[PDB]
Formats: C-alpha cells, structure tokens, sequence
C-alpha cells in the first residue's frame, strides 16, 4: 500500500449518555451545610458526555490493546468476602464492538465492579481498552502498525461523591477528630463527570489522503498474505437521532400516552486505497528468513 | 369515548377449570389496561396491569394477553377463595368520557 | 403504603360533606390521587383525578359542578356540594402508581374504605 | 455555527435520513418504531442546514411536533454529501468547496414521552420505594454555537 | 441528644392510639428514627424504620397493616390502628446514628420510655 | 431472613470472671452488628457497634471480636452493677424479616 | 436589642416548666443564645448554650438530663423536666454577640429577667 | 505566554540614546501578577485538645 483515505459524510455532532440510577450521593463543590445521612438506594438520574477522541491505525496484523483487570489474590492472606480484588494489566486483541475509554479509566467493569451503577449504560457491561502504543512499536518486525494518528481532550464539569461503604478507612492522624454534628465523617471517595470541549473542523483527521514513504517498523507497508486491517475511532460525528411514532391520528389534544419514543443512530464510512505491485526473488538465503517470520506465509505459496 | 362493555355473566366452573373473560374496547387504547378482583366484603385488589405485567404477591398462574382493541384474562386451577368480582379497566385518561370501567362477575366455585 | 380515610357520617340532603385521605409512607407531591365510588348491586363508579406537580384535575362527564378535589402537601381530600339521595355508597382513595410518562389510571395501593350515606 | 460555499454546473445534491417501506413480517402497530433509509435529493433554496439534530425529516419521523424548535419543525434538515459529489464520473456537481463549523453542549434534558424500548433488566439492580419506577431512558442535548470572530 | 416521648394511657381495644417523639439537640431531617417494643418476660420487639431525606419506611413482617409512622421536620410519631390485647408493653424512640452509607440499625441515643397498656 | 438466635442462658460468675456470649447468624451480615446492656429498671444502653468500635463513656475492659456469621462479646472484672440484660443486634435493614434481635440474660453476680 | 421573657409561676415539684424568650430587633438565626440562673446569696449559674447556624447545644456537667433547649426562627425557649426544690432563683436570656470565629460566651445584650419558684 | 527568564539583546533602542548610562545608573521596572499566590498559615495555642 502507498496511500489511503477514510471518508465520512455525517455532520459533526456531539453525543450524550447517562444512567437512570447512577451511584451519586451528594454534591461536593460547595456545601452550605453538612451532608445528610444516606439511607438505602439513594441513586439518581445523571447524564454526561464522553471525552472527544479520534484515531486511525493501519497494519498487517490486528492491533494490540490493553486494560486493567482482576487476577488471582495471593494464597497466604485470608480471602474475606467483600475485600478489594487484585489488579493486573491484560493484553488482548481489539475487536469491532469493543468500547473505547471515556476518561473513567480503562478496565473491565464486569469483574471489577459488582454495582453496575457507576458508569453510564453503554459501557456498563463491556470493557474499555486503550491501545498499547508501547508494545506495538516494540514488536521487532513492525507488523502491527505502519503509521498512526490521534487527538483527544477532556475537562472536568461536575464533582460528586459516591454513596457506598468506606472500603478503606481514613487514618486518625490526618484530620483532627470532629465533634457534635460532624462526629461522623463524610464519604472520602469522589469521581469527576468528564466532558469534551467544542468540536470544530480544523482538527479533523479524516477526508484527507495520507501518502506514506517510510514507517518506523522494518515492514515498509507490505500486506503479507493478502490481508490488511484498518482501525477507526471517532466520537465527533455521533448525533443521536430522536424520533417518535403516534398511536392514533384522530385525537385533537396533546396526551402523553399517544407517542412512543425511540433513539436511533447512524454512522457510515468508505475506504479508498492504492496498492503497488512488489516482486520477491527467491533464494535459500531468503527462504530461511521468511520461514522464521510466519509459518503460513511460505505455505500459501506453493514454493 | 373509549368504552369497554363486558356484557358477560360468568359460567359455573369446577376446581381446575379454565375461564376466558373477554373485555372489548371501541377505541384503540394501546396496551394501557388494568384488571382487579373484588371480594364482596372488602376493598378491591389488583392483579395485572398493561395486560402482561403482574403485581407483587400474586402467583404466576394468572395469565395476560390481548392487544389493540380486545383483551383477555385466563387462569387455571381455581381455588376456594377465587369467589370474587372482576373488572377490566383502561387508562386513556380522557376528559369527555363517562367510563366507570364496569362489568364482570364470578360464580361460587363448586 | 397504607391509605387512610375519615370516618363516615349519616347526613341529610342539602349539607356539604368532606372526606380527608392521608397516606402512610410515600409523599403525595410525587404521585397522583383519585376517588372511586362503590354502589350496591354492581355499582363501581370513578369520580375524578388529580395530578402531582401540575396539580391539574379531570372529572367525569356527569360529575362536573358536583365535586371539588383539594390537595395539600400533607393531605388530599374531596368535597361534595349538593348531595342527591342515591349516593349512599362506599368511597375509596388510592395512589396512582405510574411511570415517567403514563399517569394512567392504575390504582395500585388502595384504601380500606368507609361507608357514607345520606337520608331524609 | 456553520459556513460553506459551493460552485458547480449542475445543482448540488444533498442527503438526509428518511422513513422507507418496512418488511411486512410483523404487522405494524400503532406506535412502532419506523425504519430508516438514507435518501438523496436535490437541494433547493429554503431548506435548512443541519443544526446539531441529525439530517432527518421532522414531519414523518417526528409526529410529536414538539421536539425541535419552530424553524425545523416542518422543514427537513439536509446535509450536502461530498462523497457522492466527488465520485461523479464528470465532476460537474461541484468543483470548489470550503467549510467551517463548530458546536458544543450547553444543557442536558429528558424526553417526556412513553418509553418505547425498556432497558433489559440485567443491566441494573431493581430498587424499592421511591426508585422502584425507572425514570425516562431518553436524553437529548441542547446545542449552542461558540464565539463568532472576524478571522 | 435526649429523646422525649408522650405520656402513656390506659385505653380500650378498638381505639386509635398515638405517641409523639421529640428530640433535644440534633435535627431529625439528618438522621433516621425507629421504634422498639419491650414486652414482659423477655419481650423486646422492633417495629419499623423511617429514613431522613428519602423519607421511606420499612416495617416488620407481622407489622404490616398495623402501624403507620408519620414524620415532620419538628416531630416524629407512630400510630396504632386496631389494638390487640397483648400489646401492653414498653415502647422506645431512638436515633439511628449511622454513616455515609450504612443506615444500619444501631440505635445509639435512646429514649426514656413510657408505659402504654390496653384493657377491656 | 437473617436470624440471630441466642439460645444461651448465662452461667453464674464471680467477681473477676470471664464470660463468652456467642451470637450466631444464619445469613452473612458483614460486620454490621450491635450490642446493648439492659438494666431491668431503665432504658437500654449500648456498648459496642460494628463488633470492634466501642462507644463514648464506656471503659475499655469490654472486648469485641468475631467476623462473618458468628460473633462474640467477652469481658473480665465483673463489678456489682453488671447485673443487666444483654442483646446482640444486626443491621441488615431488610424488608421481609421479623428479627426482634432477641436473646440474652445475665445472672446476679455473687 | 431588647430581650423579652415569659412571666414567672409558682409551681409544685414534679411538673414540667417552660420559659419562652423573644427578641426585639435582631434575628435569632444569626446569633447564639444561652441561659443563666441567679440564685440568692451569691448564686449565678450558667445553664447551656446554642449556636445560630449549626444549632448544636452544649450544657453544663451537672445539667445533662435536666434541660432541653428548643429554638425556632421566631422564638427560643428552654425546658425543665423534673424540678428539684432548690431551683427557686432568677433566670435570664441573653444574646451572644460574637465574631466570625469565636462564639465565645460574651452575653452583651441581656434580658430583664423574671422570678420562677417551686414550692410543695 | 511568559516574558521573563529569557535574555534580551538590544541592537538599537527606539530613542536617540542607544543605551548609554549617564551618571552611572540605570532603572529597571517590572510588574508581575502571574506569581501572586499568598500562602495561608495558622498556628495553634494548644495542641493538647481532643476535639
């Protein structure tokens, strides 16, 4: 391959998401009085927007991502039910349909959170993985990616604290022990609600041709075995079209139970490449080298 | 005016029989419909709403179906305490109607 | 959860009449309230409705000019202006358990109901 | 905030989402979600640019008539597809184009309508009391342009 | 800190009965309240609970349809609808000192407790 | 329904003895558990909550331990004013339970 | 400015007793209030204290279980639960003029003070 | 957008005096508000208290 392009045609538009029962407790930027005590199930309805992120990767192998994940706790310690699970980095292969990170950390929420109530809906049961730029460029063939581009930005909008039990106590030397109405301490953990900034159209990385002349791998863009992968992440063209449908068309007064409400989303792509023909002369000096790269390369040719 | 008639006096049924109470409506109401059991000495008591979703503390041996303009309510395995009064009821909350959502009875089971 | 009423009275035609309705656990500024009337024979007749924060009302077709539904944050009640003979029956107060859009006339948690009768 | 300019020999071609003809496998109910289909047409003077609400018809696809503001409540927001216009075999649809646009969220709201598709209940844990009933699962943003400048 | 009650009464079965409960120092819209009943022999029996800003209630399994807990910003109270003979016992009102998450049933600062009895 | 039984009448103890009151639970409740002393003439009075943290104005000669489903409460150096009634109590605040958190007594110390 | 009291009473031991305290010009949700007791001979004895925003209370060491201080936005008062013989004395209500940090026990603008006595 | 911590070589001043120090003196002024955080200390009179 020599040059690619990735085209879009939907207009540049933000998205939105949020939970009907999201684990908030209170608000923490300004407390006029001290926080009230919390009963059972004090969650509420919050929405937010995700951080703006764009991406493009091109390689002869699938791209390698990472995220945090639970491992096996050490045998010597007594496993009390309700303790903190282990944390360990996990290297997998990314797939279409896997979520990107949203500024909430890159971790499998399924095993690490039993609440199902701390993130919004679309990432609540799926994983979110950040691509490993370190491991892919340290692949000593260079077959994972030829070249890559990225832009991202975020900033804090609101500052909450979560309802839920103190999993690890605060030491009694950090703070002077309170009294009276504040003998019992408030919740220590917080989490921020992220937000992307304004999306514009100077900072687009699509609809532009990308000619490549070199690459940081030794593989100078050669599709071994007649295969090619292209990764595209884009949250800038993410409008959520809201539609309705009416039950009856005869009534003359607005009633709420006559219209059902649905959300649908559209997204579309197209790809255009150039390939240049490349021949290889064959010698036993050369054939041992390709036999060490990959088994199926020399096998598919009948040489 | 959406009207549910229920001009159907119930037939004598034995222990374990199946009863098909049918409540028909003139105007289309969607799925918004309720059902109630009225024992003749105390307050009325609900079973199912929106023709498919049953309430708490009620066994799953009552059934719900029907869509559009006509709906039903079937069950099997009639006990001794099923001697009551039944009522279908819509939720179209209109203004110029005089519904009363009436009709429905149950015999004493043999 | 439980729905409470005021105790019934044997009255004379031509006198105003009230029944208060208080709740136990839930607050009434969130949900809706209505009233039904159980007459002998069949009779089971719905009166009106009142909503939560909009605080609107909608009555029956025959019931206009004849009932006024009052509501505070602590107590809901209904009123009768001019009683006619044939309203000796049983009244009930019940909570409209609804969703984010419906306010449909499911009355999930009923009241125990008292007996009101008029006589001349 | 949006600006563009197009010069061509033929009229320019637009695109927008629209309702097509569904398969009659299931009978259509009063209040079922209508299908979608990408429709191409010619742009005329008087149609509306997309204003951060999706290039969609707002008569057939939105029968509530109260989800967008007045200017697009009956008109159809169209967006010019550059993809079909550059891929023409002669290139008479356009031969010169420029565009800049920007947008960001100001407020976040709910749709006060019937929940057409409920969330599957393995994605949460059912509460009790005040939170035994789910709030509306439909949100929508209110867009807003950024600063206009002279450069 | 100190928890106060209303004075007890010797009543007849079939009459509604109330006991108010006022506090001294803390405000009640912050914390929770619960009621327990101390019968002779062993008896020590918990009635229900009421929360602070959610203002929800949860009763015992045998106690549904039999008690209604009311709360204002100034006073909490509980109610009895239909007394049975064997509730001659001692009642107590106490504050649920809890944390940012628990609302667990620790009753830290109790009330002094008065004697209520029914007789026919 | 999490149930703590406490079917254990207390044994006669002298001045300075050690008593092991054991309160077992059917369901796992975590660490949320309370203890109380009831003198038979006045209001009840609490000693320890969450099985490890003692309250104000109480000497540190009372002990707290136990985790999971079974818990204990020990102390030594019994005074004259320790003739009271004891009660273990959970905090799982469930709905369909009928707890009463009962059981527990203490003899008059010799 | 001026601090007002309720008029005194000659009571019997074993009866609850109240004294309200109203102010003239300032509002009470801003400042603090306390109570002192002037006995014959020397006697001058401070009872407790209350704070304007937190509404926390702190009593004397001997005075726990014996006084409960109530406060609304319009009126502050104090209460006596079980009087003992030797509290025939003079009570006073006064405003704590303080600063942004102190809440120290300066009582700047006093009340006129009335006579309360108990007798058997 | 800082100004300082970088030298300033002058080739020709704007006036007629091309950088000559008559009287063997020169005057340097500067106004900075990007470094104006006031630290906020406090000191106890007695640390013996529990509350």
């Amino acid at each position: 391959c020599v040059g690619v392009e990735v085209g879009r045609g939907q207009p540049l538009g933000v998205g939105i998401s949020g939970h009907p029962l999201l684990n908030k407790l209170d608000d923490t930027e300004n407390a006029s009085a001290y926080a009230a005590n919390a009963g059972v199930d004090n969650r509420e309805c919050i929405s937010m927007d995700y951080k703006q992120t764009q991406l493009c990767l091109i390689g002869c192998k699938p791209p390698i991502g990472e995220h945090w994940g639970k491992g096996s706790p050490c045998t010597n310690v007594a496993v009390n039910p309700g303790d903190c699970p282990p944390l360990e980095l996990i290297n997998t292969v990314i797939q279409d349909g896997d979520m990107v990170d949203t500024g909430f950390g890159a971790m499998d929420f399924t095993t690490l959170q039993a609440n199902k109530s701390e993130v919004p809906l679309d990432i609540c049961t799926s994983i979110c993985k950040y691509p490993d730029y370190i491991k892919m460029v340290s692949e000593p063939y260079g077959d994972s990616l030829f070249f890559y581009l990225r832009r991202e930005q975020m900033f804090v909008r609101h500052l909450f604290n979560r309802a839920g039990a103190v999993g690890e106590n605060v030491p009694d030397d950090l703070y002077i022990k309170g009294s009276g109405s504040t003998a019992n301490l408030a919740s220590s953990n917080y989490f921020p609600t992220p937000s992307g900034s304004m999306v514009t159209s100077d900072a687009q990385i699509f609809n532009k041709p990308y000619w490549l002349q070199r690459a940081q791998g030794h593989n100078n863009g050669i599709c071994w075995g007649n295969q090619l992968f292209v990764t595209v992440v884009d949250t800038t063209r993410s409008t959520n079209m809201s539609l309705c449908a009416a039950i009856s068309t005869s009534e003359t007064t607005y009633k709420n139970t006559n219209f059902k409400e649905y959300l649908r989303h559209g997204e579309e792509y197209d790809l255009q490449f150039i390939f240049q023909l490349c021949k290889i002369t064959l010698t036993a000096d050369v054939m041992t080298y390709i036999h060490s790269m990959n088994s199926t390369i020399l096998e598919d040719w009948n040489f | 005016d959406p009207m549910l008639t229920q001009t159907a006096a119930s037939v004598e049924v034995a222990v374990g029989g199946t009863v098909t109470i049918k409540c028909q409506a003139s105007q289309s109401i969607g799925g918004y419909l309720s059902w109630y059991q009225q024992k003749p000495g105390q307050r009325p008591k609900l079973l199912i709403y929106r023709a498919s979703t049953l309430a708490s503390g009620v066994p799953s041996r009552f059934k719900g179906s029907g869509s559009g303009t006509e709906y039903t309510l079937t069950f099997s395995g009639v006990e001794c305490a099923d001697a009551a009064a039944y009522y279908c009821q819509q939720g179209y909350t209109s203004s110029d109607i005089n519904n009363a959502f009436g009709g429905g009875t149950e015999v004493v089971v043999k | 959860q439980s729905v409470k009423e005021s105790e019934g009275r044997l009255v004379t035609p031509g006198t105003p009449l009230t029944l208060t309705c208080t709740a136990s656990g839930f607050t009434m500024s969130r949900y809706h309230m209505t009233w039904v009337r159980q007459a002998p024979g069949k009779g089971l007749e719905w009166i009106g409705i009142i909503y939560a924060r909009n605080s609107d009302t909608y009555y029956a077709n025959w019931a206009k000019g004849r009932f006024t539904i009052s509501k505070t944050s602590t107590t809901v009640d209904l009123k009768i202006t001019s009683p006619t003979i044939e309203d000796t029956a049983t009244y009930f107060c019940a909570r409209v358990d609804s969703d984010s859009s419906g306010a449909f006339d499911r009355l999930d948690l009923w009241g125990q109901g008292t007996l009101v009768t008029v006589s001349s």
